[PDB]
C-alpha cells in the first residue's frame, strides 16, 4: 500500500493509482488524479 | 476506501488497548499468588513455634 | 554523551542505593553478576563484555558497607568505587566535617574526575542523604564545597531525608540539620525533600502493608528516583532531562527546597480495583492523606508543580486534567507566578521488583513541587534549636572536637533570615 | 529551479520536520530510502523545489537539523524515514539549552552557531536560485526559541532579500506547559518582528479544540498533532511546486497580504476536515469548502476573529474546479458579515487555484488569516510578563549568567507597541 | 429552487422526528443508507428541498433537532433510521434541564444557543436559496420548549423575512401528564405569538380517540399516534414534494390564511382514514368521503367548533380527482346551516390539488375548521393557571436562574388578551 | 453520562445498600468477580474490566462491614469504598456528628470527591437514612451539610426509614429524630419516608410468608426503589431522568416530607390466579389494606400523583386507568392544584430475585402521592418530645460529649414552625 501511515487525519489514498483513468474517443486514456 | 481505513485503524487501536488489559491482568495475578505464598509460610513458622 | 553520576553517602544515602541500583539493573535486564547476553547514561562499558554502574559509594563505617561486597551484588560493582572508613562519626557534625572527613576527602574526589574521564558529556551529580546525622551532615556538606570548586556549572541534584516533627531518632539531629543548612545553602543546585514519618502515614492507609522496614521505603525512594531519571535514556512525547529542574522551581537561590510525592501507591491486590487513568492521577497527589511531606500545603500555597508520568500518558487526556485543577477554589494560585506548571510524557511503563509492595500499573506520576508551608516546619526547627542552645546543652562535644563556639550564634542569624524570606512571598503585593 | 531551503530548531521543531518530509515524500512518490517510484512524471518535473539529487538517483532532502539535546536527536534518525537526511546535517548539542532563552541566545546557544551557518552557506551555494527560508520553533523553550532567534538575528545579514517564513507553536492561553515560559516568549517576539518578513501562529490547544470536536479522535497523540499542521505548511508552498490556473507563490502572498511591515502575525487553518462518522455523510462542493475555513471554531490559534476585524485574508484552493465558484462564494462571505470586515480596504479576500490537489482528495483549500484577534492574544502574555517581572520571579536564572534587566523592559515597549498598533487599525 | 432546513424541538420532537421522517423518506424512495431506490420520475424531482448531495451521491436530511440531556439521542438512533440523520446535528449537552424552561433558556440553553446558531447558520449559506422552516414541538418539558423557543426568539430578528411555521403540541385537559406546564406551555405561548407565523394544536387526546373510536387498534401506542400527524403535516407541504394541477406551497400557505397577524392559532383536523373493519364497504369517492369528514369526533384536536365559528377553513387534495364534485360536494355542506356557517363570512375556500397520492393509497383528503373553541382551550387555562400563581407553587426554582416575579404576569396578561382577541369576533 | 452515586447511611444504609444492589446485579449480568453501557449510571468501568459500584455507605458499628469484606460478594463490593471506625457511636448525634465524626469526614469528603472526579456527568447522590440509629443520623448531616459546601448544587435525595407510630428499637429515638429533621429540612432536596412497621402489616397480611425479616423488608425496598429510580438505565416510552424528580416533585422549599403507597404485592400462588391489568390493579394505590407507611389520606388531601410504569403498558389503557381515578370522588383536589399527575413509563419490567415470592408480573403499578395527612403523624412526634423533654431523660451524654444544651432547643421550635407551614392550608 502507497500509504504513509494508513488512516491519517487528513486525506490518504489506497488505490493503486494506474488503474484510475478513462479516455475519450477522439483522446488518449488520462489518469484523472493529475489532469490540469 | 479512506472510510474503510479509519475504520480499520481504530480497530487495530482497540486490539492494542485489549492487549494492554491483559498484561495488566498478568502482572497482579502473579503478584497476588506470591503473596498467598509468604502467608502460608508465615503460618507454618507459627505451627513450629508452637511446638 | 549524557552520563551521570550518583554519590551516596552516609548510611541512609548507601542504604537507598542499595535499592537503587536494583530497579536500574532490572529496567535493563542486567544479570547480578553484571554481564548482558543507550544504557550508557549510567552504566559504563568494559572492554570484556561487561556494564559497570557509574556511582561512588561513600561511608565512615565498615558495618554498613561490607554486605554491600559480600551479598548478591559484590560483583556488578567496581572493587575500589565503593569507599570505607575506619572511626566512626557518631552523629556529630563537628566529627564529620573537621575530625574524620578531612582524611578521606582526598580520595573521593581523586576517583569521580576519573569516573567523569569516560564521559564527554556530562550533566547532573545526584548526592544521597539524611538531615539526621553525623555523616549525613558534616561529610556531605564537605564535598559540595569540593565539587562546587572543581566542576561550578555542573547542576548537582540532591535527595534529603528531613527529620519529621512527631518522630526522631537522635537528640542532636536538630543541630546537625540547622549546621548544615548554612554550608549547604550556597552550595547546592536543588534541594528533594521526603521525610519519614509521611511514608510511614502514607504506607499504613493505602497499601494494606502495616509494620514496614527500610527495604520496603527504599523501594519507593528508589522508585521516585528512577521516575525522574527515566526521561534521560527513553523516549517520549515531552521528555524533560535532569537539568531542566533547576530553574523551574527554584525562584531564588535562597529558596530551592521543592518536595516529593509519587501517586499511584496502591496494593497489587488494590491495583485490581480502580481505573487509573490520568485525570484520577494528577488530582491524587494534592490530596491531604496523600503527599509524603507532613506539611498539609493547604496552610500555604503553591509556588510551581513540575509533574512527570510514564507509560501511556497521552497529551490530549493530561491537558484536560491539568486545566481542571487550578478551576477550583481548593487549590490555591495568587497574582505573582500564575503559570506554575510544566510537564513530561515518558513511554517506558514502570516495571516491579520481587518483594515490592508497588504493581505494575502502566501510568504513574511523580509530584515535584514547593509550596509556602514548608515556613511553618522550620518554625519548629529553629524553635527546637533554641530550646537546647539556650542553656548551650549538647555543644559541648562539638567545642572539643575541633569547632569553636562561634559558629553556633551565627548559625541563628543565618536561619532567622531564611524564615522572613517566606513570608516576604506569601503577602500580596499591590 | 526556485527552491526553498528547509530548517528547523528545538525538540518540538525536529518532531515537528520529521513528520513534515514524511507528508511531502509520497506526495511527490519517494519511497522510505530515497528513489523516486511515482506514477505520472508531473510530480517530477520540479522536484528539485524541496529536494535535492545525487548518484544513481538518490534523492536527499535538504533540511538543516539544530538540536541541543542529543537525545531527542536520535529519536527522528530511528523512525521511519530518518534514513533519508544526510547525516552531515545533524548539528546536534553537546549539553542542553534548560529552556532559559538567553542561554539559547548568549551561551550555549552561540557556541554551535558557527556550525549551523557552515552547513546552510554550504548548501546554499549549491543552490541554484534561491527564494525562501523554512522555520519551525516552538516559543516554549530555549531549545527551540533561543537557537531559532540566534539563527534569524545574523541571518538577515548574508540573505537580505530572501522571503522568511516562521511557523511558531505560541503558548496556549489555558496551560502554558512551562514555569518560565512567559520570560522566553515576550523575549522571542522582539526577534521576531524585525527580522521575519512572515510569521504564523499556532495554538497548542485549539488544536486540541479540533480533536474535541471537530474529528473527535478518541487518543490523540503527537503523531496525530504533527501531521495535522504539517499539511496546512504544505498547502503555502505549492503553486510554484505545481501548475495552476492562478498561481501564488510565497512573494505573492506575502506582499497582497501584509499592510504594514511590523503587521504580520498570521492565522492559519485546514479547510476539508471530517470525522468518521460525517465522512459517509458530507457534502463536497465548492461552498462546502467556505463552511470550514470560516468558521472560527476550525481555527488553530486560539482567539475567535468576533471580537476583532480582519484586515486581509488568504484562500489557496488546491484542486480542479471552476473559477467563478470561487469568485462567487468569496463575496457573499463578505457580505452577510460585513461587520468583521475593515473598511478603508474594498476587498479583502486573495484568491489562488492550483490544479493538483492533495493525493486523492477532490478539492482542498488553506486558509490564511491576518487579524486583530491576536491582540486579545497578544495583551494576555504582557500582562502574563508584568506578573513575574514586578516581583522579580525567576529572575537570577536569566540575569546572572545573560542581559540586565533592561532586556525584559526594552521587550515590553517592543510588546506594548504592537498591541497598540492592532486597536488603532481595529477601527482605522 | 428553494430547499428547507427543519427544526423539532425536544426528546418528544426527537420521537416526532422520527415517525414524521419516516413518511416523507419514503415516498421519495431513499433507503435507511442513503443511495436512491425510487421507480419513478417524479421521484427524483426537486428533493434538494430536504436532502444535501454528499460524496457518492447520498442524500441527507438537512435538519437540526435539539435536547440537551444524553440519553435521548440514542433511543431515536435504535431505529431503523438512524444512518440517514447524521448525528452531527442532533444536538445535546452534558447536563439537561428536565421539566425546567429557566435552565433550557438561560442557564445552558443560553450557552449553547450559540452552538445550534453555528450549524444553521453553516449548512443555510451553502443551500443557494432558501425557503424557511417549519415546526412542531413538545411543550411541558424543558429544553424542547426552552431551547425550543430560544431557537425562533433568535432568529425572528436576524432572519425576519423568511416564514418559519409551527404546529405546536400543547396536551390534554382532562388528564395531564406533567401538570406544572403552564410554567412551561403559557410561558412560551407568550413568547411565539409575536414570533411564529402559524401553531396549530396537535392534542394527545384527540390523538388517543382515534383509535378508541375509529381505526379500532385495540393497545395503540404513541407511535402510532406519531403516525396520525405525518398523516397530515405531509398535506401542508404537499406541493413543494409533489407537482400538482392547482398547487399551494409553502408560501401561498402563508399569505392565504393570516387575517390579522397576531392570530395564528386554529383547530387542525383529518378527514378520512377509517378501520379495516371499514376497509371492506368503504369506496374511494367524494360523496362516500363527506360522511366521514365533518363529524364531531374525527377531528385532530380536543375542541369542537359547535360552541365556535367558522373563519379560516382549508382543504388540500391528493389525486388525480374530478374536479367539479370537489366543488359540488363542498357546496352541500355551506348550504345547510346557520349557527356554524357565519353569514360574515362572505365564502372562504382554500383549495389545493396535487397529482401523485400518498404511497398506499389513491384518493383522500384534509381539512381545517377554524373555531372560537380554541379560546376556549386557553379560557380553561385562564383558571389553572391562576390556581398555582396565587399560592407560588415552584417558583422558588425559577427565581434561581435569574428573572423577575412580574414575567409571570406580563406573560398572563398578554394571554388574557388573546383570549380577548378572539371574543371580538365572536 | 448520567452517572450516579447512591449513598446509603446507617446499619439500614448498608444492608439496604447491599439488597438494593443484589437486585441491581441482578438485574444486570454481575457476576461477584465484576465480570459480565446501559449499566454505566450506577458503575465504574476499570481497566481490567471490573464494573465496580459508585457506592460508599455509612456504618460506624464496625460489625456490619466486618462481614462485607468477606461474603458472596467480598470480591464484588470494594471495600475501599466502604468506611467504617474502630469505635461506635451508639445512639448519639453528638459522636456522630462532631465527635468520632471528626475524624472520619475528612476520608468520606475525599473518596467522593475523587470518584466524582474521575466521573464526567453527575447530577446529584441518592441518600437513605434511618431516623433512629447513632451514625446513620449525625454522620449523615455531617455529609449533607458539608457537601452543600463542598458541591452545592449537585442534588441530595433522601426517602427516609423513620419511626413507627408505636414499635420502636431504641429508647429515645425521637430525640436524634429530631435533630435530624432540623437538618434534613435544611439540606435534602427530597425526603419521602418508608418505614419497617407498615411492611410488617402489608407483608403479614398479603403474602404468605409469615415469619419475614429485614432482608425479605430490604427486598421490598429494592423493589420500590427500582420502580422509582428505574429509567437512567433502560429506555422508555415517555421516560425520566433523576433531575425531573427534585423538579416536579415538591411545591414548597419547607415541605418536603410526604408519602406514597405501592400496590402490586401479590404472591405466586395469587398471581396465577388473579390478571393484573394496568386498570384494574392501579386503583390500589388508594385502598386502605395497602399503604407504605402507616397514615392514611382519606383523613388528608391528595397532594400530586407521580405514577411510575414497567412493562406492558398502553397510553390509552394508562389515560382510561387515570379518567376512571379521577372519576370516583374520593379524590379532594382543592383549587391550588386541580390536574395534579405525572407519568412515567418504562419498558424494561421487573426482575424476579430469588429469595421473595412476589413473583414475574407482566407489568407494574407505582404511586408516589404527596399528601397531606403527614400533620398527624409530625403531631403526634410533637406529643411524645413533648412528654419526654419536660425532664431532659438523656442529655448528660450527648451534652459531655461535647456541645451546649441550647442544640435541642433550637432544632424544636423548627418543627412547630414545620406544621404551621403544613398546617397553612
Ligand atoms: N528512607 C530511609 N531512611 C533511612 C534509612 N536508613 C537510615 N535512615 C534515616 O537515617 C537517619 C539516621 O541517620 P543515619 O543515616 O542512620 O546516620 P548517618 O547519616 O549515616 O551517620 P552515621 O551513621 O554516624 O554514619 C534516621 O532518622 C533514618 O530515618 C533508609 O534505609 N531509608
Ligand atoms: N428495614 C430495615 N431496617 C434496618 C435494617 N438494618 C437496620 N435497620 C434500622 O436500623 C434501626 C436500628 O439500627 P441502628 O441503631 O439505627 O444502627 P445504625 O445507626 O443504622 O448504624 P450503627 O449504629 O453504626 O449500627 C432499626 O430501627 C431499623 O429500622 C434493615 O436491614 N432493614
Ligand atoms: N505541535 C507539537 N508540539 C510539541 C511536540 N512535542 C513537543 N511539543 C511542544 O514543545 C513544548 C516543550 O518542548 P520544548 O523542548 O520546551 O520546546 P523546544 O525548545 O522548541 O524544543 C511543549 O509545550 C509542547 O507543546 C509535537 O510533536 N508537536
Ligand atoms: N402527541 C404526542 N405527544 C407526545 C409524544 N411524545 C411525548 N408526548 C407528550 O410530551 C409530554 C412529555 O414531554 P417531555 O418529555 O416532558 O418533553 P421533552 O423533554 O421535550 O421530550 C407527555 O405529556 C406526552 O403526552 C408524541 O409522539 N406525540
Ligand atoms: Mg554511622
Ligand atoms: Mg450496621
Amino acid at each position: 500500500p502507497p500509504c504513509v501511515n494508513p488512516g491519517n487525519p487528513v486525506f490518504s489514498c489506497m488505490l493503486d493509482p494506474k488503474t484510475l483513468h478513462t479516455t475519450t474517443s477522439l483522446s488518449k486514456p488520462k489518469m484523472i488524479m493529475y489532469k490540469t | 476506501e479512506d472510510r474503510l481505513a479509519k475504520e480499520r485503524r481504530e480497530a487495530k487501536e482497540e486490539r492494542r488497548q485489549k492487549e494492554l488489559v491483559e498484561n495488566t491482568r498478568l502482572g497482579l495475578n502473579a503478584q497476588v499468588t506470591s503473596i498467598q505464598a509468604q502467608r502460608q509460610a508465615a503460618q507454618r513458622l507459627k505451627e513450629e513455634e508452637a511446638l | 554523551m549524557r552520563e551521570c553520576i550518583s554519590v551516596h553517602v552516609g548510611q541512609a544515602g548507601v542504604q537507598i542505593g542499595n535499592a537503587c541500583w536494583e530497579l536500574y539493573c532490572l529496567e535493563h535486564g542486567i544479570q547480578p553478576d553484571g554481564q548482558m547476553p543507550s544504557f550508557n547514561t549510567f552504566f559504563s562499558e568494559t572492554g570484556a563484555g561487561k556494564h559497570v554502574p557509574r556511582a561512588v559509594f561513600v561511608d565512615l563505617e565498615p558495618t554498613v558497607i561490607d554486605e554491600v561486597r559480600t551479598g548478591t551484588y559484590r560483583q556488578l560493582f567496581h572493587p575500589e568505587q565503593l569507599i570505607t572508613g575506619k572511626e566512626d562519626a557518631a552523629n556529630n557534625y563537628a566529627r564529620g566535617h573537621y575530625t574524620i572527613g578531612k582524611e578521606l576527602i582526598d580520595l573521593v574526589l581523586d576517583r569521580i574526575r576519573k569516573l567523569a574521564d569516560q564521559c564527554t558529556g556530562l550533566q547532573g551529580f545526584l548526592i544521597f542523604h539524611s538531615f539526621g546525622g553525623g555523616t549525613g551532615s558534616g561529610f556531605t556538606s564537605l564535598l559540595m564545597e569540593r565539587l562546587s570548586v572543581d566542576y561550578g556549572k555542573k547542576s548537582k541534584l540532591e535527595f534529603s531525608i528531613y527529620p519529621a516533627p512527631q518522630v526522631s531518632t537522635a537528640v542532636v539531629e536538630p543541630y546537625n540539620s540547622i549546621l548544615t543548612t548554612h554550608t549547604t545553602l550556597e552550595h547546592s543546585d536543588c534541594a528533594f525533600m521526603v521525610d519519614n514519618e509521611a511514608i510511614y502515614d502514607i504506607c499504613r492507609r493505602n497499601l494494606d502493608i502495616e509494620r514496614p522496614t527500610y527495604t520496603n521505603l527504599n523501594r519507593l525512594i528508589g522508585q521516585i528516583v528512577s521516575s525522574i531519571t527515566a526521561s534521560l535514556r527513553f523516549d517520549g512525547a515531552l521528555n524533560v532531562d535532569l537539568t531542566e529542574f533547576q530553574t523551574n522551581l527554584v525562584p531564588y537561590p535562597r529558596i530551592h527546597f521543592p518536595l516529593a510525592t509519587y501517586a499511584p501507591v496502591i496494593s497489587a491486590e488494590k491495583a485490581y480495583h480502580e481505573q487509573l487513568s490520568v485525570a484520577e492521577i494528577t488530582n491524587a497527589c494534592f490530596e491531604p492523606a496523600n503527599q509524603m511531606v507532613k506539611c498539609d500545603p493547604r496552610h500555604g500555597k503553591y509556588m510551581a508543580c513540575c509533574l512527570l508520568y510514564r507509560g501511556d500518558v497521552v497529551p490530549k487526556d493530561v491537558n484536560a486534567a491539568i486545566a481542571t485543577i487550578k478551576t477550583k477554589r481548593t487549590i490555591q494560585f495568587v497574582d505573582w507566578c500564575p503559570t506554575g506548571f510544566k510537564v513530561g510524557i515518558n513511554y517506558q511503563p514502570p516495571t516491579v521488583v520481587p518483594g515490592g509492595d508497588l504493581a505494575k500499573v502502566q501510568r504513574a506520576v511523580c509530584m515535584l513541587s514547593n509550596t509556602t508551608a514548608i515556613a511553618e516546619a522550620w518554625a519548629r526547627l529553629d524553635h527546637k534549636f533554641d530550646l537546647m542552645y539556650a542553656k548551650r546543652a549538647f555543644v559541648h562535644w562539638y567545642v572539643g572536637e575541633g569547632m569553636e563556639e562561634g559558629e553556633f550564634s551565627e548559625a541563628r542569624e543565618d536561619m532567622a533570615a531564611l524564615e522572613k524570606d517566606y513570608e516576604e512571598v506569601g503577602m500580596d503585593s499591590v | 529551479m526556485r527552491e526553498i531551503v528547509h530548517l528547523q530548531a528545538g525538540q518540538c521543531g525536529n518532531q515537528i520536520g520529521a513528520k513534515f518530509w514524511e507528508v511531502i515524500s509520497d506526495e511527490h512518490g519517494i519511497d522510505p530510502t530515497g528513489t523516486y517510484h511515482g506514477d505520472s512524471d508531473l510530480q517530477l518535473e520540479r522536484i528539485n523545489v524541496y529536494y535535492n539529487e545525487a548518484t544513481g538517483g538518490k534523492y536527499v532532502p535538504r533540511a538543516v537539523l539544530v538540536d541541543l539535546e542529543p537525545g531527542t536527536m536520535d529519536s527522528v534518525r530511528s523512525g521511519p524515514f530518518g534514513q533519508i537526511f544526510r547525516p552531515d546535517n545533524f548539528v546536534f548539542g553537546q549539553s542542553g539549552a534548560g529552556n532559559n532563552w538567553a542561554k539559547g541566545h548568549y551561551t550555549e546557544g552561540a557556541e554551535l552557531v558557527d556550525s549551523v551557518l557552515d552547513v546552510v552557506r554550504k548548501e546554499a551555494e549549491s543552490c541554484d536560485c534561491l527564494q525562501g527560508f523554512q522555520l519551525t520553533h516552538s516559543l516554549g523553550g530555549g531549545t527551540g526559541s533561543g537557537m531559532g532567534t540566534l539563527l534569524i538575528s545574523k541571518i538577515r545579514e548574508e540573505y537580505p532579500d530572501r522571503i522568511m517564513n516562521t511557523f511558531s507553536v505560541v503558548p496556549s492561553p489555558k496551560v502554558s506547559d512551562t514555569v518560565v515560559e512567559p520570560y522566553n516568549a515576550t523575549l522571542s517576539v522582539h526577534q521576531l518582528v524585525e527580522n521575519t518578513d512572515e510569521t504564523y501562529c499556532i495554538d497548542n490547544e485549539a488544536l486540541y479544540d479540533i480533536c474535541f470536536r471537530t474529528l473527535k479522535l478518541t487518543t490523540p497523540t503527537y503523531g496525530d498533532l504533527n501531521h495535522l499542521v504539517s499539511a496546512t505548511m504544505s498547502g503555502v508552498t505549492t503553486c510554484l511546486r505545481f501548475p495552476g490556473q492562478l498561481n501564488a507563490d510565497l512573494r505573492k502572498l506575502a506582499v497582497n497580504m501584509v499592510p504594514f511591515p511590523r503587521l504580520h502575525f498570521f492565522m492559519p487553518g485546514f479547510a476539508p476536515l471530517t470525522s468518521r462518522g460525517s465522512q459517509q455523510y458530507r457534502a463536497l462542493t465548492v461552498p462546502e469548502l467556505t463552511q470550514q475555513m470560516f468558521d472560527a471554531k476550525n481555527m488553530m490559534a486560539a482567539c475567535d476573529p468576533r471580537h476583532g476585524r480582519y484586515l486581509t485574508v488568504a484562500a489557496v484552493f488546491r484542486g480542479r474546479m471552476s473559477m467563478k465558484e470561487v469568485d462567487e462564494q468569496m463575496l457573499n462571505v463578505q457580505n452577510k458579515n460585513s461587520s468583521y470586515f475593515v473598511e478603508w480596504i474594498p476587498n479583502n479576500v486573495k484568491t489562488a487555484v492550483c490544479d493538483i490537489p492533495p493525493r486523492g482528495l477532490k478539492m482542498s483549500a488553506t486558509f490564511i488569516g491576518n487579524s486583530t484577534a491576536i491582540q486579545e492574544l497578544f495583551k494576555r502574555i504582557s500582562e502574563q510578563f508584568t506578573a513575574m517581572f514586578r516581583r522579580k520571579a525567576f529572575l537570577h536564572w536569566y540575569t546572572g549568567e545573560g542581559m540586565d534587566e533592561m532586556e525584559f523592559t526594552e521587550a515590553e515597549s517592543n510588546m506594548n507597541d504592537l498591541v497598540s498598533e492592532y486597536q488603532q487599525y481595529q477601527d482605522a
